[PDB]
């Protein structure tokens, strides 16, 4: 099962990467909503 | 209820165990098929009248049968074609839900009573009555590679040695032979016949006499003479068995006493019944088997069993015979299955990773890893118990529900963890407190989701049958999910979660998790500070929301719609159309050139070409064909340029160059019944006995006007064939009577020689097979050959056909259609780009109203369904919408607060529309079911925020803003946890290429885009919604 | 023939007056024939496209072209009751006593379908009224067998 | 639905033993109530059609579609569709030494719809260019044509 | 339901009738059913008002 | 008046070859005899609607 | 018997075969259900085993 090793790795790499993007977006959407006030 | 099972973990574990057993059993007994039954039930009546012409078939068979389809039950419409090859097909289409077995028996029984009204020769061939289906499990080709067998030979071998064994194979429901067993072919020579003053009639008479079964009786049969000893059975004449015996048939004794044997005036050989279709596979003669899956059978097991049975026949094949598998949906279904298990498993691993990331202890992490599979298994148990199958639609229904199932697990567990950190309560009493906060909402959520998704089960017709694969999969998954969340996860939390010290939010941990925790607590302050500012100035955001909604409507109305995405199914067809009157040989040269292109320019991609000369979809005849191309497996065609769509376009472009033939490749529809989303199916009808010429002209009038609104109508065209030259031969009765030549000898001479005649049967190696007479090809090719056939007069003289006949060319129809028993002409077309089919249809109706007196129209097929089941749609959004609101009103005991939830809807839809518009996808059914799971989940998130806020205001007396901020603060984490897991879990589908990627792309991109915007926007806007709604009321 | 003559055969049958016009101005063979020997004039005469019969003849169409069974466009026009086209063809030299392979003449064909006017025209231009077919039958014989008393009177 | 399948299963065993003339008029097996649900009447307000004309129009243009409608057990025409009626005169038949049998034989032979096959039909010779249906006798369509039978 | 479907099918033919033809309705057993049923509906409504 | 083997080859095999794919069929049996008579019997799963 | 000659059991004997093949599975599932029911009534994993 190369595929199961392969799925595991993408998942652990991807949990941080996508997490940052959604947190980045709300922090950033928050700051825009503060300016737009 | 949750409290009951917090103190009864073993009872909850019993339930869970049951459910997994039931689900496990279901996993073993569930049928597996690519698609469920979709098209409404149809029955097809099919007859052959060998050597007949379209009008003769129509006027002596089709009209007779149609006139007797009376008193049959549940009939929506009936259609027919009669064509110039001597074939009629009558199709009766019944209301969805009609029992196909009963429908078929009522049609077959009315036919039976019409049989005495049809020609003897048509009665002798039979009229077949069958369930209409175009869904083959696989097509097995059988070919001969050493040039020692004709396809006539192969077909007989297949029929005699293979078909019956495949028919008996486990799970196969039907087998069609793509050929026919041998027949005894007697090829007549007119010059020899005349030499001996004989005619085809004489040959026919002799064969019927000397190849026949004659009853005799018995020795010592009852009543016996007393004293009789022996009782035996008398065998007299029995059927011939061999060409040698047929050749020895006695035809005449001359005056000198010499004998004329059949073989002296006819060539005799075993051959085919039909010489209409020449099938080749990479240039070699071929036959094949078309195999259909039985009801309730497993496709994967049956295909494997078929291959096993074929395997054990291989040792006995004659030299040069070889099995090939041009068409086999099973490999595709295998990948679909794997992809769906892979998806479910990855989802369970992602929830494990995300639970650990946020909660940082393995005990919490185990709980969804237990709950989710219990719900999945239990859902196959429910599914099976009303006998859905594992099919493509139900399989994607399962992945579209993953978000809802995962969210139920996360919500229950996270809330217990939160309560423990915020209060120091022991796991058991914290779970009790936690479940008290959300059990009401979870039930409310179950009602609301059941009011979004149930309504789509009740559409009608084919698209209704599709929607309800999804509707019942998802509703059962979601109902099992809430049951498990109220009984199993609470018990598990209470017994498996470890206590959390009051105030501990992990900010003082070391390494990564302390960092993560500090960082996330900080991120939560930002967000709430921002929400606080938003809530001090609600006006600007109501305007922003309206902007979003308008942008949603605009985006929506631009996105073109379809039904189901095309796939690289490993095959495509290419169609070959020559002009009128073109011969079999000309078509073969074009098919040969087509096959040569594929095996040469696409050498890497193409495994095989099955070139079938004589069979097309818009009509049959010598002048049409189809080359059916099968590819190497996806694994060896990497890259968008070696996929079907690419090959197709390149192929069609290369063939634009063939002159004197219309030749063009197209992909297969995912489901062959559905035609186009864009398209319509129009029937023009002769309602007052106008006649063929006038109907044709009315058709042409309509087609000319359609062509003048290219803004609205495109590709508006006839489905059928155009009049062609034919040969009018008039028999002069007076001259016939004056010569003493009987009309019956004349007409059977003509028909038997030029059309062929099925005389009777013989027995070839234990199997009954047909006998045919016909002229040798070389004496039935041209008008001058007419005068070479002689008939014997009453006075013994042989009279050439030219003495009593006259002949001229005229034009006539090689395919006559009827619709509900009136002559008809089918017209196809589609809406021009940017136009709805409704608009195109409305114009077609307008144009049709201006046609000649007596000419009417009707809408059929896909357009019948469109008309009736668009009528339905509005009433069902209305019922959905009302019940959603009524459930919310009960949940919150308020007539107004429900609006603060419902407003959340467009927030998910806008990101889904955006994702689809940007990737150039369409509004197809996968996108619209995804559009509904996204709405479901964001509605869920909002229901919990508003429930949390309201409880804070009602129970802890907090102010409007204070409660909203606190509620939104509490739900931030679980909302994020769920979104992270779902967006990641659906990511492989969005980027996926290869087999089934069309569907995977359709469900992934819309869901991921919607989940992004629903997540990011909802958390800012429902606190706005809640605050402005409470303020107004 | 060629690609343009196949286009013309089609345009003549479908009655696309404009296409014919253009193809005339690009030299499409007016004597292109399909498998049974039908020229564009045969087709226009059969399906009744008068303007195209006129156009075709002005471009040198053989007015007395015959199909593989010996039938001319005058046979077709007269049989199917296209009176103008019959007149136009005769005015352009169509052989009025043409016989097809069966000995059938245009007068015969019109008499059988009971086209009285066409029968009169044909006679006017010198149709031989006593023309016999391969069975020795005259237009008169035909009108009595068909019980057409009007036509029987004209032939007398 | 099944009483009818069962009955008809047994009837078809008897069918071949019935007179050809009974068979050709068509036997029906119907499952319907014995009372009329409704009578749809049809008249001509301009008096441009006789009773016989109306019943033919009704029979030929309306009755079949109603009989196929769902829930319609039996449709009884209050009239008769047209047929071609041949009214024999015994005196003229004797004058020409004919009987009704000679007339019937002539009608079958000369009001015929015959399959005659094809030019260049399959299987063909090599190099064939022509494929064309052969059309021979067709069914008659007017009294005039029935009258000129020889 | 069956009477409604018949009427619907008849409606499809009327447009193509030759001049003069006209459908008339001399005998129908269904109208009484619909009408007697609706009178019962009326008494239910009236009863609620009373 | 036919004989078992003529009856088998022309009637019994013809029917049996088309008795495929029927729903819930457990086994099938037939005899063909020298009086020219055939009986083909299909036996269905218990609980099948006869 | 010689190769190519097989056998099958029919009628009442087919049922005999089937009703012994099933029996093991029907004692096993019966016992499991009894055990799981007992665990739920007494809310205990041991009284069931006892
Ligand atoms: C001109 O424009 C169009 C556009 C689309 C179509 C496709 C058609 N719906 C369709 O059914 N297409 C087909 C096939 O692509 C594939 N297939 C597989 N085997 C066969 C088979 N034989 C019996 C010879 N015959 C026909 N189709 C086979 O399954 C489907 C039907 O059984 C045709 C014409
Ligand atoms: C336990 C007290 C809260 C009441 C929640 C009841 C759930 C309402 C569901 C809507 C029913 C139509
Ligand atoms: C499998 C269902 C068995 C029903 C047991 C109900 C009794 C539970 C009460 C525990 C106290
Ligand atoms: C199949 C059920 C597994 C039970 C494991 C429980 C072990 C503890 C038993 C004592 C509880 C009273
Ligand atoms: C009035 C006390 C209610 C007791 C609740 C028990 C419900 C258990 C359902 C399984
Ligand atoms: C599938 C059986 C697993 C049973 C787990 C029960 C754990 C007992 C803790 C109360
Ligand atoms: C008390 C056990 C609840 C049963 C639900 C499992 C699904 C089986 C439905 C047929
Ligand atoms: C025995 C049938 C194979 C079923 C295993 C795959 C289940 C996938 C769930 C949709
Ligand atoms: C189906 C998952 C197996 C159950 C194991 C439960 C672990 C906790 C009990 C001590
Ligand atoms: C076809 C059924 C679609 C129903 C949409 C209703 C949306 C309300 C969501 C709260
Ligand atoms: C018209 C057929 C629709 C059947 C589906 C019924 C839905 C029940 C959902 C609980
Ligand atoms: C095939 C129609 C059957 C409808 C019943 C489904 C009920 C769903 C329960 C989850
Ligand atoms: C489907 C929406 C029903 C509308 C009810 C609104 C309540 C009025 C506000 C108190
Ligand atoms: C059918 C939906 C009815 C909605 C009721 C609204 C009540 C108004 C409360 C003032
Ligand atoms: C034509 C039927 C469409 C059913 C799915 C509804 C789409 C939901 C959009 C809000
Ligand atoms: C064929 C006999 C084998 C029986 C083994 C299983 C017994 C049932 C366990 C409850
Ligand atoms: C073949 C499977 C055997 C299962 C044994 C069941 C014993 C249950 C007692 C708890
Ligand atoms: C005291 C709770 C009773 C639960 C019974 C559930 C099983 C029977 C339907
Ligand atoms: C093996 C199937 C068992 C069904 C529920 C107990
Ligand atoms: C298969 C039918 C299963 C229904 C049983 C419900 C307890
Ligand atoms: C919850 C499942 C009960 C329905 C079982 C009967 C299935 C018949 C199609
Ligand atoms: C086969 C219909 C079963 C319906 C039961 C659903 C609960
Ligand atoms: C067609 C009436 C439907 C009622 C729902 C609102
Ligand atoms: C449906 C009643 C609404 C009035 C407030």
């Amino acid at each position: 099962m190369l595929e199961l090793l392969k799925s595991l790795v993408f998942a652990v790499i991807m949990v941080p990467v996508v997490m940052a993007i959604i947190l980045g977006l709300i922090y950033g959407l928050g700051e825009v909503f503060n300016i737009f006030s | 209820m949750p409290n009951f099972f917090i103190d009864r973990p073993i009872f909850a574990w019993v339930i869970a165990i049951i459910i997994m057993l039931a689900g496990g059993l279901a996993i073993l007994k569930l049928p597996v098929a690519q698609y469920p039954t979709i098209a409404p039930p149809a029955v097809t009546i099919s007859a052959s009248y060998p050597g007949a012409d379209a009008k003769t078939v129509q006027d002596t068979v089709t009209q007779v049968i149609e006139q007797n389809m009376n008193g049959i039950d549940n009939l929506m419409y009936m259609s027919s074609n009669s064509d110039s090859t001597g074939t009629v097909q009558i199709t009766l289409t019944f209301e969805s839900g009609t029992d196909a077995d009963i429908a078929q028996v009522q049609v077959q029984n009315k036919l039976q009573l019409a049989m005495p009204l049809l020609p003897q020769e048509v009665q002798q061939q039979g009229v077949s009555v069958e369930k209409s289906s175009s869904s083959f499990l696989m097509v097995v080709g059988v070919i001969n590679t050493d040039g020692t067998m004709t396809q006539e030979d192969i077909s007989d071998y297949v029929a005699a040695n293979m078909k019956d064994a495949i028919s008996r194979t486990s799970g196969v429901g039907d087998v069609q032979l793509f050929g026919s067993q041998y027949a005894m072919r007697i090829w007549m020579n007119p010059n020899e016949l005349n030499k001996f003053q004989l005619t085809p009639v004489d040959v026919i008479t002799a064969i019927k006499a000397q190849n026949a079964q004659v009853a005799a009786g018995q020795l010592g049969g009852t009543p016996p003479v007393k004293g009789q000893q022996l009782n035996a059975s008398i065998i007299a004449q029995t059927r011939l068995t061999s060409t040698e015996e047929f050749g020895k048939i006695l035809l005449k004794v001359n005056q000198d006493g010499s004998r004329v044997l059949l073989r002296d005036v006819a060539k005799i050989e075993l051959g085919g019944e039909n010489y209409d279709i020449i099938a080749e596979f990479n240039g070699q003669p071929a036959s094949g088997l078309g195999i259909k899956l039985a009801t309730g059978a497993n496709a994967l097991d049956t295909a494997a069993a078929i291959r096993a049975e074929l395997a054990k026949m291989e040792p006995f094949f004659p030299s040069g015979l070889k099995i090939v598998y041009p068409y086999d949906t099973t490999p595709f279904v295998k990948i679909s299955i794997h992809e769906v298990v892979k998806t479910l498993v990855e989802a369970i691993i992602l929830v494990f990773l995300v639970m650990y990331l946020f909660l940082q202890n393995f005990r919490a992490t185990l709980i969804p890893t237990i709950a989710v599979p219990v719900v999945l298994l239990g859902t196959f148990a429910v599914l099976a118990a009303f006998g859905f199958s594992i099919n493509t639609l139900t399989m994607f229904g399962m992945v579209l529900a993953i978000g809802l199932l995962v969210d139920d697990a996360i919500v229950v567990v996270e809330n217990v963890e939160r309560v423990m950190a915020e209060e120091g309560l022991p796991p058991k009493e914290a779970t009790r407190k936690s479940m008290g906060q959300i059990q009401g909402a979870l039930v409310g959520i179950a009602m609301v989701l059941s009011a979004v998704f149930v309504p789509m089960a009740f559409f009608g017709g084919s698209t209704g049958a599709i929607y309800r694969q999804f509707s019942i999969t998802i509703v059962s998954a979601m109902a099992l999910s809430v049951l498990v969340a109220l009984i199993l996860t609470p018990a598990l939390c209470a017994t498996m979660l470890k206590p959390i010290a009051k105030g501990d939010h992990g900010e003082g941990k070391k390494g990564f998790f302390g960092w993560f925790n500090r960082m996330f607590e900080k991120s939560t302050h930002h967000y709430t500070d921002s929400v606080g500012g938003i809530l001090r100035s609600t006006g600007r955001y109501l305007v922003l929301y309206l902007i979003i909604v308008v942008g949603m409507a605009y985006l929506f109305v631009r996105l073109p719609s379809s039904f189901l995405p095309d796939e690289d199914q490993g095959v495509f067809m290419t169609m070959v159309q020559l002009p009128a009157g073109a011969t079999q040989e000309r078509t073969q040269k074009v098919l040969n050139e087509v096959t040569h292109y594929y095996l040469t320019k696409e050498k890497n991609n193409v495994e095989s070409v099955f070139a079938v000369n004589g069979f097309g979809f818009a009509g049959r005849g010598q002048n049409t064909g189809i080359a059916f191309v099968s590819l190497k497996d996806w694994a060896d065609r990497p890259g968008e340029e070696n996929k079907v769509e690419a090959i197709t376009m390149r192929a069609t472009r290369a063939f634009s160059q063939i002159k004197d033939a219309m030749v063009f490749a197209f992909n297969l529809p995912a489901i062959v019944e559905l035609g186009t989303a864009t398209g319509f199916d129009f029937e023009l009808i002769d309602q007052a006995g106008l006649g063929h010429e006038k109907l044709t002209q009315a058709r042409n009038q309509l087609l000319a006007e359609a062509a003048k609104h290219p803004d609205m109508l495109t590709s508006v065209r006839p489905n059928g064939l155009e009049d062609t030259p034919q040969f009018k031969i008039d028999i002069d009765q007076e001259k016939a009577q004056a010569l003493g030549v009987s009309i019956n000898d004349i007409n059977t001479t003509l028909g038997a020689a030029w059309g062929g005649s099925y005389v009777n049967d013989f027995i070839d190696r234990g199997r009954v097979k047909k006998v045919y007479v016909m002229s040798e090809a070389k004496y039935r090719m041209l008008p001058d050959d007419i005068g070479d056939w002689y008939v014997r007069a009453a006075d013994g003289q042989m009279v050439p056909f030219s003495a009593f006949s006259s002949s001229r060319w005229e034009y006539g129809s090689p395919r006559l259609e009827r619709y509900n028993g009136l002559p008809s002409m089918e017209i196809l077309g589609q809406a021009a780009p940017g136009k709805s089919t409704g608009e195109a249809m409305e114009l077609m109706e307008q144009l049709a109203s201006k046609l000649p007196t007596g000419v009417g129209y009707d809408w059929t097929g896909m357009s019948y369904q469109e008309r009736l089941s668009g009528n339905q749609a509005p009433s069902l959004y209305a019922i959905s919408l009302i019940v959603v609101f009524l459930c919310l009103a009960a949940l919150y005991e308020s007539w107004s607060i429900p609006f603060s939830v419902m407003l959340v809807v467009p927030l998910g839809v806008i990101g889904a529309l955006l994702a689809a518009t940007f990737r150039g996808l369409t509004n197809d059914v996968y996108f619209q079911v995804g559009l509904l799971t996204t709405i479901g989940l964001s509605a869920k998130n909002a229901i919990l925020i508003v429930e949390f806020a309201k409880d804070l205001m009602d129970k802890e007396g907090k102010g409007l803003i204070e409660a909203t901020l606190d509620a939104v603060r509490m739900r931030l984490r679980p909302i994020l946890m769920t979104s992270l897991a779902f967006i990641l879990g659906v990511m492989p589908l969005v980027i996926s290429t290869g087999a089934g990627s069309g569907a995977q792309n359709a469900v992934g991109t819309g869901v991921m885009g919607g989940m992004v915007t629903a997540t990011v926007l909802a958390i800012f806007f429902v606190p706005v919604f809640f605050v402005v709604v409470r303020r107004r009321f | 023939g060629s690609d343009l003559g196949k286009k013309l055969l089609e345009a003549a049958r479908a009655g696309r007056d404009d296409e014919v016009r253009i193809l005339m101005a690009n030299g499409a063979d007016v004597n292109a024939a399909d498998v049974v020997g039908w020229t564009p004039l045969h087709l226009a005469a059969y399906w009744g496209h008068l303007e195209i019969v006129e156009v075709l003849l002005k471009n040198g169409a053989d007015v007395n072209a015959y199909d593989t069974l010996g039938s001319t466009p005058l046979h077709l026009a007269a049989h199917f009751g296209h009176l103008e086209i019959v007149e136009v063809l005769l005015k352009n030299g169509a052989d009025v006593n043409a016989k097809d392979d069966n000995g059938i003449t245009p007068l015969h064909l019109a008499a059988n379908r009971g086209h009285l006017e066409i029968v009169e025209v044909l006679l006017k231009y010198g149709a031989d009224v006593n023309a016999q077919d391969k069975f020795g039958k005259t237009a008169f014989d035909i009108s009595i067998n068909n019980g057409n008393e009007d036509l029987a009177e004209i032939l007398q």
